[PDB]
Order: C-alpha cells, then structure tokens, then sequence
C-alpha cells in the first residue's frame, strides 16, 4: 500500500449506491431447502452486513407490468415542482428572488415544499436547471428577466424596487423580453456559471451566505401603469439530466418540512 | 496434532414459515426413518389439499312451484359466503388462510316429472345483476334446465375479481353470485306434483392459499 | 387431469370472443344442395350450440365497399362522449368531481348517456384514458387542474369551493395550467394509477365506494373577478388501445339509461 | 346420410371421492382455464399440506424451580391430545379426518442464565413409563439439557404404535407421552432468579390422513 | 427434503440397534501410542456420542472358547420359562 495503510483485517466498502433497479423484473425459485443462513447475522462489520437478507420460502417476485419506471431519480424529478410566487402593486418595477439551497433559510423566503425537502437528501450537487415561470393577469405586460451569477452587483432579494443597474450593465448578462400577451409562459435552461465546484444546502452560519446559493434572478415589468387587474407569478423548477448528484444524506426531520 | 472436536454455539432450523436461531445447539437425534408398512391400512388417496377442498359439497337447495310467475326469482344465491361456514370440514382450510382465489365449477339438478314442464336457466354472473336487464342472461356462462331433455347442467368458471384475490373475514363483495329465474313457468296435469326439488353443488378449483393467521379466532 | 377433474362426457368451451370480424368480406357459393342439417339441434350442450347454423340456400354476401370498420370496439370507442358540464359564479373557487363506473350513481351527478350505457357491458376495465375539456365565455380566465389518485386526501365531490390544499401538495400531483385565451381545449392522457388489478362498474353498496373510481379531477380557476361573463365547462373522454377489457356482460335496461 | 347429433341421456362426472351418475346430462361448459398472472399477489409458497400440517406449534410451557427434588416430574405431556384442539389452524385437518399417522420431531428450549446450573432430561416415551424404573430414561430417544452448554435439542420419531394409526375421537391410549424430569436439581447464587422457563414444540412429519367425515361435528 | 425439514447442522441417528455381536472374537492390538482423543467428548450431541470409547493402552481381547452364544435373543428366550 503506496498510501500506507497496515492491516491484518480484511478492508471492504460499504453502502454502494444503486445497488439494484427500482421496477421489479428479471434483468426458478429464490430460496428453499437449501439452507436461510443469512438470518442470524451480526450487524457491524460491512461484510456481514453486504451478506444478502434471507428469512423465509421466497417465489421469484414476478414482473412489474409497467416499463415505465418511477424510482430513478431523473425521471422523478423531471415533474417540476412548486418554487416561489408574488405580485406587484406598481408599475415599472423590479423583483429579485435569489434561488438558494439553504435549508436554514425559511419560507415565504426560502426553499418551500418538495424541493426543501428535496436538497437536503445529499451533500453535493452541480449542474445545470431548468426555469420556468407562469404570468396571469392584465395581458399586453411586458418583462425583461436577466439572470445573475453569484456575487457579481445586484440588488437586494425578496424586494420590490427599480433597479440602480445600467440597462446596458443588465442586458448584456443575457436575458429575455417577453409579452405577457402573446405566450405568458416560458421554459429556459438555467447555464452552470459558478467558482464553485458544486454548491450544497446543508450549511450553517457563514458559508450558507455563500455555497448555497445557485444564483440569482431578477423580473422587471413596464407599462403596467394602470394599478387594475391584478398580476401575478409562479416559477417552477425540475433538473435536466446533464446535472449530477453525491454523496447521499440524511433527509430532514417532521418539522422542517414547511409548505404555503 | 488432532484436535478434538468443537461445539457448535450457533446453528439454525427452520421449517415451513417459521425460523429459529439457537446458541445451545448440536446435532439433531433420528431414530428410524419414513417407512411404508406393505399391508396398507386404508387404500383410498391419502388425504391432501387435492382430497379435501376440490371435493363437491352440498350448498343450496329450494322447491319450485307453479305460483312463481315469470322470472320470480326462485333462487338468489352466493358462492362464496356460504362455502365459508361452520358445517364442513373444508371449511379447515380458508379459517385458517387470509387469502385465496381459485376456480369454481357448479352442478345443478332438478328432477321434472316428464308430465310436467317448464325450464329454468342458471346464470353465474360476478357482481350482481344490477340493472343488467333480465332478457340477457345467456350472455354469462349459463345452461338450460328443460323439462323436456337435460334434467342436469354443469357450469365451469374461473377467476373473475377486481382484486389480487378475495378475502373472507372482510369481503369487499361477493364473487360469483349465483341466480336462478324462471324461465317458463310450470304448468302441471291435474294430480301431478305442483313443485319439484332444485339443487346446486360446487367445488374449487387451481385453490391456492396464502397467509396463515390465528387471527381467524 | 392435475386439477382432478373426472368424467366420461367431453368438456368444451362457450361464448369464444370475437368469433368473426365485423365488415363483410371473403377473409363459390355458401351452401346448398348438399345438406341443412344444422337446421334442427338442440340448444343446450355447447357442442351442439356450437355448430354452425345452416336454413336455406345462400350465395357469399359480396363484399363490404369501404374498409373504415366500425365494429371494432376501439375504432368506435375513438369517438369521445360528453360527460359532465357545470359553471361557475365566482372568483379563485376550485370545483371537483369523480370519474366513476358507478352504474347506480345517477346523473346529474354519474355517468350520464352513452357512457353509462356503455360501462355496464363488461366486468373488468384497465388501463389509460383520454380525458379532453372544453371552456366557454369570458377570456383571459386562468386555470390549474391537477389529477387526484384513488382515496388521497381529496375534498368534496360536486361542490365549487375554495381548497384546503397546500398549493405544493396540488402541483407536485402533475398539473396543468393554462389560459382561457389562448387555446381554451384541452386533451391529455389520464394515466393508470391504482392500487386495483383493474375497475369495475357493476358493483353495489359498499365496494361500489371504492372499485367503481377511476380516479379524480379537480380544476380551480383564478383571476375570474369579475362576476360578469358566463364561464361554462365540458367534459369528454375516449379510450385508446393501451386499455384493455375484460369478460362481457349483460347490457342495462331501458330504464337505467338517462340523458341530459 | 349424415345422421343428425345425438343427444347424451347417460354419462358420469366425478371428483376427490365422489360421484354422480346423472340422466338429465349433457356437456360441461367452460369459459377461459387455468392461469398465472405474472405479477404475483403473494410469493410465499402457496398454501397446501405441506405448508400447514408441516410447520411447527408451541405446546406446553411451565417454568423450573429449585424446590424441585431429584426426579420431581416438572413436566408430563401429551403430543397428540394437546395439538387436536380448537387454538389452532392446524386443528382444521385433523377434525375433518378419522384416522391419520405421522412422525414427529420435537424441539425443548430454556434459558439458564450461566450463573445457574442444573441439568434436565427430555425422554420420548410411547405408552407410559409405567413401572419401567426411572433411572434408564436415555435409553428412549433423548437429549439432556445441561445449564453449562446446550440450551437447546431436537429429537425426532417416526410412527410407533400398536394399530394401524391413531384415532382422534376415540384415542385408544396416547401415543407419545413426552416426559421431563429434574435430572440435576437448579442450585442458584443469592439474587441470581431462583426460576427458569422451559418452552415445547412439536410437528408432524410424512403426515398422511384418510376418511373425511363429517362426524366430528 | 420433500418433508421439508430445513436445517444447517448436520442430521444424524442414535442407538442403533445390534450396533455389536455378544460373543468376544475377531470378525494387531487395539490402541496406543497414537493418541488416546475420544477420551474427553460432550454427551449431548450424538455425533460425539458415536464417537468410539477410547481411554487406555488397551490388547484386543483374545477369542470366546465356546461357540454357543448366549446374547442373541432368541438363543436366550429358547429356554422356556
């Protein structure tokens, strides 16, 4: 061992991820009269725990009827879910959300419902997301909606306020105009931009300021000027494939799961 | 160097559903073995799931008389509720399971008098008739009692059911429920008998069973 | 005969689905001049009901002249069929209602015209639907349906209220929104999800609760202020060839079929 | 001349033990057959004699003492008339059969805490011991239970018996008289529990039945 | 096993009937010097109770004079009573 680890004992793995696939198929008879040594078994050292459970007479357990297949992870979190929503009041304003894993922080402001629960199952994650928002209301709106990397000037999150930034110094991050008359709804690939290797939610103190947050996005509306009929929003998020996961956690307690 | 033999602390038995895991263990002590005494005590089929619950049993039974009018309902009946019962010995088996399902096949018997007529239909319909139309019976598995030519008929269904399989002590609903109309009604002599006997009969089929449970009691 | 059944008579089958195929065609002359003798038999042992019936002198029916072929139960069935309708007079209310098989619920509130006449033709269903809706009146309405699985906490049917439900708990079940404007019909494929083998409409009491539900749907509308206007709705459903069918059925009587 | 069908007056159906000869007859009707459908409900083994009758029954407990003298009988047991009984599922079998033999195996535990000590000695007797003397109890078929090592055994029988196989409603004698005696007296610390439970269990093995009845009821 | 008995330790039989015959013959000495092992075993587990008792330096015991042989039953019970 170039690394110089000394042993007499055998040294093993422990909890390799997906060790099986989640439909139920043949990728016989399990079990009988042959012997169900592995019942009784000591729990500590992996060997014995990596020993496959056996109990009783078993019958191989069929066939799923179904292809389409629910546990893995990607296919499941293709359905979006609920993110963040709010209105406006006035005219020519703009909003800033900042989209953050932190599980210290707490909704209204903060991660709601599934996803809360969803980020704090493991330690790493990088990779690209999917954005998509949902408009109602007083039609002939129209937006622009940039999207800022971390750290670089921008005002403040969970704010309704114009913006001291250049138009230039916006528009130039890239961005998209839109009337909420023709379409109302809008589907973007969020880009990876990050000095960091991977961002994480499960955090305390001074780095939750920092590795949790994805990045930050910000809505500006125009010509809503008359103060009727009542917008509003909603913004949805699911995970596209080219992202990637590690290193799995353990999922949060009853009562940090909050929901609006 | 020979050693000398060593105890075995941990051993395991086990048999049928059960299991144990035993710290005080050793060897288990035969004497003899399985035998087969040639002059055999009762020759019959020895006894087993195939001897007992496939058998026939006796179920229902009612006279049927002129005064029923056109498609009075001489017998509505149940498969199942009814097998499950104190009164037979196959009754052993479900008491003791949680689930089963199976195939049924049904016999039914009447004996007209040649001088009298009339018909009768069976029909083995799951679920109820509903507002089914009475006109349509034949649809389902059926057969025709006729007076006049088959004094019998034998009707063979297998399983039907919303379900995995059916449940005894909290059946959903019933499986196969059992009707009996009057097809054309008797018309007799004068003197003849005014009613005859009906009988039914049924037996499982493919049974299989699972999930043993004292909880029955 | 493992199974054990005994006996000297031949044991038959009956009642062979689809024995023939609907369009007349050559898939000569029929027959004459030889023998009738299916003529006369007796109609109770299968065998005998299952010769062939013979009468009088025939000549081979020609041949269909168009191929579109409508006594395939799916071709037919292709064909949607209404099947509820109702209103609002509100603003941000949410009205729900069940899909059942039920033959014993009685429209308004059941399966109304063809469909109730058709589901009681056959025991066993499963499989996918095609559920389409229609909207009506005002513009500019928006709206959230989502799908609710059999027995999950689900509010009221036929009623139009406001929820009790968390908006993640209604979004992440798969949702659609939608604005009235834009389209305003809709076709999406119910799914099968159920801890049934399948479903079934002829039940009674009790199990009639539980097995005759396919499932249900919920829509909620918003920004419908103004009380003016006259939303109405429509429903229709069909069904693809992914769903399957099962052990026919005596058809109801005259008495059981409405229509509104 | 092509002879027109005829119809069947005689033919005779039959299934398990028993049997029916019917001049109303004709043709059975079936629908569909036997089927496996492939995802499967339960996957336990399915239930059947083997299943049921096979598999093991708790019998009789009683807890040991130390006042217990030299050869002080802790336990006299039956196997037979205590498993023939209501608590059961087991019982379902039996009560519907008159006569039936089979082997048995037994297994006897305990949990003598390493402090106590003590000795105990299982013997399988049929008949009684009688005036047979108790000294020479391991000539039966035994173990002994022994504070220091063994917490367990298991010992095993076929058939013995004076008749052709045993009779439930009318036992001539029991079988299998499972003895227990006090081979060692318990001698214990001060504190340490002056007790100590003893557990049975029994199941039959190649068990054969024959003549349903409905007698017992 | 069609019976069904699962297990993990070996099964194995006790008491065997007829295990020897009555008279002392030969049907070389015994043991020694090799190694006296069977001496201390556990009495529990049949296995080693099979096992054959060994525990001195032993001489096979030479021969029966007289073939007459007392210890089959049925040349016992021949004698009546």
């Amino acid at each position: 061992d170039d690394s110089g680890g000394f042993s007499t004992t055998v040294s093993t793995e422990q909890n390799v991820p997906d060790p099986q696939v989640g439909i139920t198929t043949m990728r016989m008879d399990v079990s009988g009269v042959q012997a169900p040594v592995g019942a009784i078994t000591t729990i500590e050292d992996p060997v014995l725990a990596k020993k496959v459970p056996e109990t009783f007479p078993e019958l191989k357990p069929g066939e799923s009827r179904h292809t389409s297949d629910h546990m893995s992870i990607y296919k499941f979190m293709g359905r979006s879910h609920f993110l963040c929503t709010f209105t406006f009041n006035s005219n020519n304003k703009e909003y800033t959300f900042p989209i953050t894993l932190s599980s210290t922080s707490n909704p209204p402001h903060g991660l709601p419902s599934t996803l809360r629960w969803f980020f704090n199952l493991f330690q790493l994650y990088r990779g690209p997301l999917d954005l998509t928002i949902i408009i109602t209301g007083a039609t002939d709106v129209d937006g622009m909606a940039w999207f800022t990397p971390v750290g670089l000037a921008v005002d403040t999150p969970w704010v309704e306020k114009e913006s001291a930034l250049q138009i230039d110094y916006k528009t130039a991050l890239g961005a998209v105009r839109f009337n909420t008359r023709r379409t109302g709804n809008i589907q973007i690939r969020l880009p990876w931009y990050s000095y960091l290797y991977a961002v994480s939610g499960a955090l305390d103190g001074l780095g939750d300021k920092t590795d949790s947050t994805f990045g930050l996005v910000s809505i500006q509306i125009a010509n809503y000027n008359h103060s009727d009929e009542y917008l509003s929003f909603s913004c949805y998020l699911s995970v596209t494939e080219q992202s990637e996961f590690y290193f799995p956690r353990a999922p949060l307690n009853s009562n940090a799961m909050l929901s609006t | 160097e020979q050693m000398i033999q060593s105890v075995d602390r941990t051993a395991v038995t086990g048999a049928s559903y059960f299991t144990s895991v035993d710290q005080s263990s050793v060897h288990t002590a035969e004497v003899g073995s399985h035998q087969i005494e040639p002059l055999k005590t009762s020759v019959d089929k020895p006894g087993s799931k195939k001897t007992q619950g496939e058998k026939f049993f006796l179920i229902h039974s009612a006279r049927w008389l002129t005064t029923h009018a056109l498609f009075h309902e001489v017998a509505k009946l149940d498969v199942v509720k009814l097998l499950y019962n104190e009164q037979f010995a196959v009754q052993g088996l479900l008491r003791y399971h949680t689930y089963a399902r199976f195939g049924i096949e049904i016999q039914v018997q009447i004996n007209p008098t040649p001088f009298q007529q009339g018909g009768l239909i069976c029909a083995m319909v799951p679920g109820d008739q509903s507002y089914g139309s009475i006109a349509s019976l034949t649809v389902y598995p059926h057969g025709l009692l006729n007076c006049n030519i088959n004094n019998v008929v034998r009707i063979k269904v297998p399983f039907i059911y919303t379900r995995g399989a059916y449940h005894f002590k909290d059946p959903q609903y019933p499986v196969w429920e059992l009707t009996i109309r009057v097809w054309s009604e008797l018309n007799i002599g004068t003197g003849t008998s005014a009613y005859t006997s009906l009988n039914v009969l049924a037996r499982f089929t493919d049974l299989e069973l699972h999930g043993l449970t004292p909880l029955s009691t």
